[PDB]
């Protein structure tokens, strides 16, 4: 704040904390400490030629000292940091976007009885955990599922076209006839039965005369909304039509959250307060289309290998041009590995996880070429099945959902060549303004083939059917734990009560397409390399996207 | 019969009406009733769509005229008294609001450091953004033609200069007008009253 | 006049002696081991005491009526396991 | 109100017998009591040494100079402040019932009386603790009771969930004695068909590998040799801590030993 | 420590326990502990991290190596013929035993406190008995068996199961 | 759960004895158990493990007639059953093997306990034997 006088004269505070007193701790804030108040000495000592009986000067900057702490949440005492402030005022006379992770994500647990979010605090701040402290307790076991079935029944209950009503399950026990609206999980007893269940209680369902509503995926493990007839002879319900629980627009359902910053980047919550901001929306609402159409990230075809020639040559002719317009962001996806990479027990060879260390080498040596693509453009690693520590157990198999980065240990000078590289979880979030989209890998559409209900009674229609299933459900894992186990306190993070502006789903499985729903968008990357082909698609925040081919 | 319902939120404004008034130190209010509150907007709803039906009944003219006015009025009548009680327990509420916001020497209450009297989730998102722009219209209050009376200080006359006081809870060095407070626990002090007024309303201090 | 105390006493004795009983109870034997006779040996221990005049009870006291415990269920068994009995009960009483 | 207590015919329950020769109490008389506890002892070590060291250490003195404290600091209250708060809970608070609680007992109260009817008709012979209305009755005074110690003027479903609780702790605990056998008229042909289907499974399934409830029964009952009573069997099995044991949420059917 | 140890080894006898238990009580006459004290009772020293089925190249044999256990110049060196392992190998291993452990912990059931039994339901408080829902592996089990991990990755040099733990 | 068993039962009796103790050396107890010897659901097929079990046999014929290959594929054949490298490798297979080893040597600790004789150890090397006889020189014929 201004420079060029005669010097800095030094002064005791004893004459400086009288002015100090009377504007801060009288009118408006408090607590001047006595370290505080020696470093609030000299930078009123920069300019102190003439002063102490000047004007508006000193007032003036104790003005401007006041302003930050009315800005900054800050606290009561004014400790050494009173500098770090001024170097923020001096500092005032694209940012704001980041990529989280599935453990570095906000935990919210959800109160039936007071239709209301509630904070969880995270066991990494504050408990040791210096040997074991990811490890979750027992009791989320039996809350995780019952979590699943209030979001969805008080999502079911707020809907318009329901106000017959869904009844719990025991409340049939005396009646032997009538109609009853049941939503509950579908699953099979042990028993072998079909048989739907509530937190109420269970009951068991008969098939022989059912009529689906076409559209969608009756897969065990999911929430289905039921009509039919209750028989007290046996214990039956006679069901005569099925659906799936309608979806809700983040738009509307926001409102009900009120503006709660779950993704929050306005700023963090705890156990004491919560966050909401509505006015800073519309202006970055502006931003977001405020001519910045120059920005310009991509995402790669997955399930690329590093070990196979041909696929290293494809990504290298594909950087080529990749460098004459660095994207904004570059998310490298899939496999990394076209084998599992497991113990190996024979050591006559060179070992799996050196292979696999010196496969991340020649990225180095490929990338370290195109200089301007390093200087301006931010890489995300997205894992695959075959990585290195789930296939030391599932050997190529699909496992637990949350699964955790690559290692840094055998991903080291990566860093160095390239500027920006993040390595994040198979689920992610990108946080970008005033968007937030979802990174999720593996393969839907054969998991759905396989695992059909089958009532006893254009390829692109399936890729419509899954988008709905997924979207309806508000879930990312339509899945009993039989299926596929989850890591139990970060269920959180597959869970989408507001639909994500963007949806990144890619699937070997399924054919490419792009879809539009109720207030989202679905894009399909997938086979990076298909027909002697090496296809990778662009897509623009302003809703336009492209696909690139080069042979 | 139609409002009989929204005479139990009345009831349940006197509840805490009573623990505004047997309280010796300030108090939170309860959990809002916003499911109560959305059964006489439904029931509302419906004397507007029972309104509306006999609007057509009667402009198609197959009823008398005597016979309608009597369910016109008598919805009318009960749809107002819907209102009084929603107006009656939300300014209640209000009240209640403000007198805290008052009591805690203006500022931002809960966004800033807070005397935890209330929790955040009671409050309603509408009596939250409320009571914000209240705060900031006592701010800008504050900043007014009366700057060097303080219009959140303390409303007890002074009638003793010099005071004992103890602390209660521990802090560091703390600047006053000339000299410097040391605030070490468990230690006593014999001072001007006007130097410790602010430690004494934010409970650093004890007794008077 | 006497009133003996149990100030300082061998806690970890009496409860394997305690557990050992109701152990081998259930499994062969037909005299019942309730908490009620956890509290015989420390009665028994008082009075030892008492008949020495002393305000405070020792370690001979306490080993002296866990003895006379332990005597009184081994000896109410059958032939057959009593041999087994004593030799598994015999290291609490080494005096 | 009544407070009692009794000991059974033969001092000890002796759970080889049948319950209605161990109660010598009417059903005229356990109709009026909300809650009855049948109390055993389970011989185990742990338990022991924890009551002995427990009970030692109340004759030894250390007991008093322990339970001030927490007397003082913030668990524990004296006799005549609970009575105090006693008699005031009384003369001041009597809740009232919420329209879901009532619909939470009604469908308990269907559930336990339904019980009742499979455990006679399988034991051929009446239950020695009966449930009656009384019983609904019960449920509902302990959720009010539940209500009536926070001062509440209304009893929810979280008052509901622990009345029904102690109520499965209580009484349906006593009368779902599950005797594993009386060799009585009931199951008679099961006194050699379970050594059958016994022999029949150990003989199809090695100590190792498993099955599933599915084809035990599908392929077992296709030969026409079903019971409807093999529900309880599996778990007798399960009781010799060798022949069978249940996993992967009751679905697998594990040979673990002999 | 010594003379619990010495002890110990004498008790180990089943048909001279009054001769040495005497000569115990006797022993610990010397110090001013009783014969039934709970810092005078033997526990083994050390634990355990065994390793089943490691393949001798050369050998062809099958052995089962313990991390904690075995003393040096056995957890880097076949039995049969004095032929040298390779680390990385053992290392790898070791990371295989403890993400397997993590994933059966993850993979487990519940039971009741009371009614020793399999929950069979996916959503439910607790037993039909009056009761809690347990696990069938404790925290406190696997939270030791991490504990054991780090010791044995830190008396010998293994750089990659090192990385392992502080990854998680 | 199949892919995690992979650990194996043993005996640990402690004491200490005053009778003569046998340190024997049990090798070749896999093949021996292969040679040996619709309800069950995690059992390997009957039709390809007696296709094994020819195929075993005829080696071991072909190695005692002075075959140095078929020596050399009996000696391998255990190191193949557990290597996933390996193909056709199967973890169904490598549970049967191991399932049916471990009764092979319950059963073989039983033999030995048909004689006046008790086991101290057991850990598919090695074996201890507890003997009647009190001098190790009296014992050559036992
Ligand atoms: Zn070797
Ligand atoms: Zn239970």
């Amino acid at each position: 704040f201004g420079s060029g006088n005669v010097l800095p004269v030094k002064i005791q505070p004893p004459l400086l904390r009288p002015l100090a007193y009377r504007v801060l701790s009288r009118k408006y804030g408090l607590s001047i400490k006595s370290d505080g108040l020696s470093a609030l000495a000299e930078f009123v000592g920069t300019n102190i030629g003439a002063n102490w009986r000047q004007g508006p000067a000193t007032i003036k900057f104790l003005e401007q000292f006041a302003a930050v702490w009315k800005q900054q949440e800050r606290g009561l005492f004014i400790d050494q940091s009173g500098v770090k402030e001024v170097i923020q005022e001096m500092k005032e006379r694209r940012d704001y976007f980041k990529v989280i992770n599935a453990s570095q994500q906000q935990r919210f647990s959800y109160n039936p009885h007071k239709m209301q979010f509630i904070f969880v605090p995270n066991k990494k701040q504050n408990g040791l955990g210096g040997i074991a402290g990811f490890l979750p307790d027992i009791e989320d076991k039996v809350q995780m599922f019952l979590t699943r079935y209030y979001l969805t029944n008080d999502r079911v209950m707020r809907n318009e076209n329901f106000q017959m009503s869904i009844t719990p399950i025991k409340n049939l026990l005396g009646r032997d006839a009538q109609n009853f609206l049941l939503l509950g999980l579908l699953n099979k007893n042990f028993k072998g039965n079909w048989s739907l269940e509530d937190p109420s209680g269970s009951v068991e369902i008969d098939i022989s005369q059912t009529i689906p509503t076409q559209g969608h995926y009756y897969v065990p493990g999911c929430m289905v909304l039921v009509e039919g007839i209750y028989y007290s002879v046996g214990n039956k319900f006679h069901v005569t039509s099925m659906t799936l629980p309608p979806g809700e627009r983040r738009e509307i359902t926001l409102e009900t959250i009120g503006n709660l910053d779950l993704l929050g980047i306005h700023g963090i919550s705890n156990n004491n307060f919560i966050a909401r901001l509505d006015k800073d929306l519309k202006i970055r609402l502006h931003l977001l289309e405020k001519e910045l159409t120059d920005h310009k990230f991509v995402i790669l075809g997955a399930n690329l290998f590093l070990d196979d020639l041909k696929i290293m040559t494809a990504l290298s002719k594909i950087l080529q041009k990749l460098n004459d317009d660095p994207p904004t962001l570059l998310i490298w996806q899939g496999s990394f590995t076209s084998v599992p990479v497991f113990a190996s027990m024979s050591s006559r060879n060179i070992s799996s996880s050196t292979q696999f260390k010196n496969n991340f080498d020649a990225l180095a040596t490929l990338l370290s070429r195109f200089d301007n693509l390093t200087e301006n453009t931010t890489m995300i690693f997205i894992p695959g099945p075959n990585d290195l520590w789930g296939s030391m157990v599932s050997l190529g198999a699909s496992g637990t959902l949350p699964q955790d980065p690559i290692p840094s240990a055998f991903t080291k000078k990566i860093n160095k060549v390239c500027k920006n590289v993040v390595w994040s979880s198979n689920p992610t979030r990108i946080a970008y303004l005033s968007q937030e989209i979802v990174i999720f890998r593996d393969d839907l559409s054969g998991r759905f083939k396989r695992h059909r209900l089958e009532f006893p009674f254009q390829k692109v229609q399936e890729t419509r059917k899954l988008v709905k299933t997924i979207l309806d459900q508000g879930h990312l894992s339509p899945f009993l734990d039989s299926l596929r186990p989850i890591s139990w306190d970060l269920d959180h993070t597959l869970t989408l009560c507001p639909i994500p502006s963007t949806m990144v789903l890619c699937d070997t499985t399924s054919a490419q397409f792009d879809l539009t729903y109720n207030g989202c968008k679905v894009i399909n990357p997938g086979s990076f390399i298909h027909n002697r082909r090496a296809r990778y698609m662009e897509y623009v925040p302003s809703s336009k996207k492209t696909i690139q081919e080069e042979i | 019969m139609y409002g009989d319902l929204g005479n139990k939120l009345v009831l349940e404004a006197k509840r805490t009406k009573q623990l505004y008034a047997r309280s010796n130190q300030d108090v939170n209010l309860p959990m809002y009733h916003e499911d109560i509150i959305r059964n006489i907007l439904k029931e509302v709803s419906n004397l507007r769509k029972n309104t509306e039906y006999l609007k057509e009944q009667q402009q198609l003219g197959m009823l008398d005229d005597k016979v309608a006015k009597c369910q016109y009025f008598v919805t009318l009548l009960c749809m107002e008294r819907n209102k009084r009680c929603l107006l009656a327990y939300q300014r209640l509420r209000t009240d209640i609001l403000d007198s805290m916001a008052w009591n805690n020497n203006g500022l931002d209450l809960m966004s800033s450091i807070t005397f935890s009297q209330q929790d955040t989730n009671n409050l309603s998102h509408q009596e939250q953004e409320y009571l914000k722009e209240y705060c900031d219209l006592i701010t800008d209050l504050k900043s007014g033609d009366l700057v060097d009376i303080d219009l959140s200080g303390s409303l007890v006359p002074p009638s003793d200069v010099f005071i004992d006081v103890r602390v209660l809870k521990d802090a560091g060095e703390i600047q006053t007008e000339y000299g410097v407070f040391n605030l070490i626990k468990d230690s006593q002090f014999f001072v001007r009253q006007s130097d410790v007024e602010r430690l004494i309303q934010q409970g650093y201090l004890q007794k008077i | 006049k006497i009133y003996p105390k149990l100030h300082q006493m061998d806690m970890d004795k009496v409860s394997r002696v305690y557990a050992d009983l109701r152990r081998e109870s259930i499994s062969t034997g037909s005299f019942p081991i309730t908490v009620r006779h956890l509290e015989s040996i420390l009665r028994i221990a008082e009075s030892f005491a008492k008949m020495r005049l002393s305000e405070f009870v020792s370690s001979y006291d306490l080993d002296r009526a866990i003895k006379v415990v332990v005597d009184s269920f081994v000896d109410a068994q059958k032939v057959s396991v009593r041999r087994q009995l004593r030799r598994s009960f015999a290291i609490y009483t080494l005096g | 109100s009544v407070l009692a207590a009794a000991n059974p015919i033969y001092g000890r329950y002796d759970d080889l017998k049948s319950p209605g020769d161990n109660i010598d109490f009417q059903t005229t008389i356990l109709s009026r009591f909300d809650m009855i506890f049948i109390v055993k002892d389970d011989h185990n070590e742990e338990r022991d040494i924890s009551i002995a060291n427990h009970v030692i250490n109340i004759h030894t003195g250390n007991a008093n100079a322990m339970q001030n404290q927490q007397e003082e600091n913030g668990s524990e209250i004296s006799i005549e402040k609970m009575k105090r708060y006693i008699t005031y809970c009384r003369l001041k608070c009597a809740p009232r019932l919420s329209p879901q609680a009532a619909e939470k007992l009604s469908s308990n109260f269907v559930t336990i009386r339904k019980q009742l009817l499979i455990n006679e008709l399988e034991s051929t012979e009446r239950s020695s603790i009966p449930i009656t209305i009384r019983q609904l009755e019960a449920i509902i005074r302990i959720t009010e009771s539940l209500a009536k110690l926070e001062l509440s003027p209304i009893a929810q479903e979280r008052h509901v969930d622990e009345a029904i609780r102690l109520f499965q702790a209580s009484t349906m605990d006593a009368a779902s004695q599950d005797p594993i056998g009386g060799l009585n008229q009931a199951s008679g042909t099961s006194l050699s068909e379970i050594r059958r289907f016994e022999q029949e499974l150990k003989r199809r399934l090695p100590i190792g590998w498993s099955t599933s409830y599915q084809t035990l029964r599908r392929e077992f009952v296709d030969t026409h040799r079903f019971s409807q009573l093999a529900l309880d069997k599996a778990l007798y099995a399960l009781e010799k801590h060798e022949t069978i044991q249940l996993r992967h949420q009751g679905q697998n059917i594990y040979r673990s030993g002999v | 420590e010594l003379v619990k140890s010495l002890c110990h080894v004498m008790l180990l006898s089943k048909s001279t326990i009054l001769e040495i238990r005497t000569l115990r009580k006797e022993l610990l006459k010397i110090f001013e502990l009783r014969e039934f004290a709970k810092v005078a009772e033997f526990k083994d020293p050390s634990l355990s991290l065994v390793v089943p089925d490691f393949l001798c190249e050369y050998c062809f044999f099958i052995s089962d190596i313990d991390f904690c256990k075995a003393a040096p110049e056995s957890i880097f060196s076949c039995v049969r013929c004095h032929k040298a392992f390779n680390q990385v190998l053992l290392q790898e291993h070791l990371i295989q035993k403890l993400r397997s452990d993590i994933e059966s912990y993850l993979i487990q059931d519940l039971r009741c406190s009371r009614c020793h039994k399999v929950k069979r339901d996916y959503m439910s408080a607790h037993c039909p008995c009056a009761g809690a829902w347990e696990g069938t592996l404790p925290r406190e089990s696997i939270v030791q068996k991490l504990n054991v991990f780090k010791q044995v990755a830190k008396y010998y040099g293994f750089d990659i199961l090192l990385s392992c733990i502080a990854d998680l | 759960w199949i892919m995690n068993d992979s650990e194996f039962p043993k005996i640990n009796n402690s004491g200490v004895y005053d009778n003569v103790v046998l340190d024997v050396g049990v090798d070749n107890l896999t093949v021996n158990t292969i040679l040996t010897s619709e309800f069950v659901h995690d059992a390997f097929s009957n039709d390809a493990l007696n296709v094994l079990r020819g195929m075993l046999k005829e080696w071991w014929d072909e190695a005692l007639k002075e075959n140095s290959t078929a020596d050399l594929l009996v000696n391998s054949l255990a190191s193949w059953v557990q290597n996933p490298n390996a193909k056709l490798f199967d973890g169904l297979l490598r549970y049967h093997v191991h399932n049916l080893t471990k009764k092979a040597l319950l059963q073989l600790v039983n033999e030995f306990s048909a004689l006046g004789s008790t086991i101290v150890y057991a850990d598919r090397n090695q074996i201890l034997i507890k003997t009647n006889k009190y001098s190790p020189e009296n014992c050559y014929a036992y």
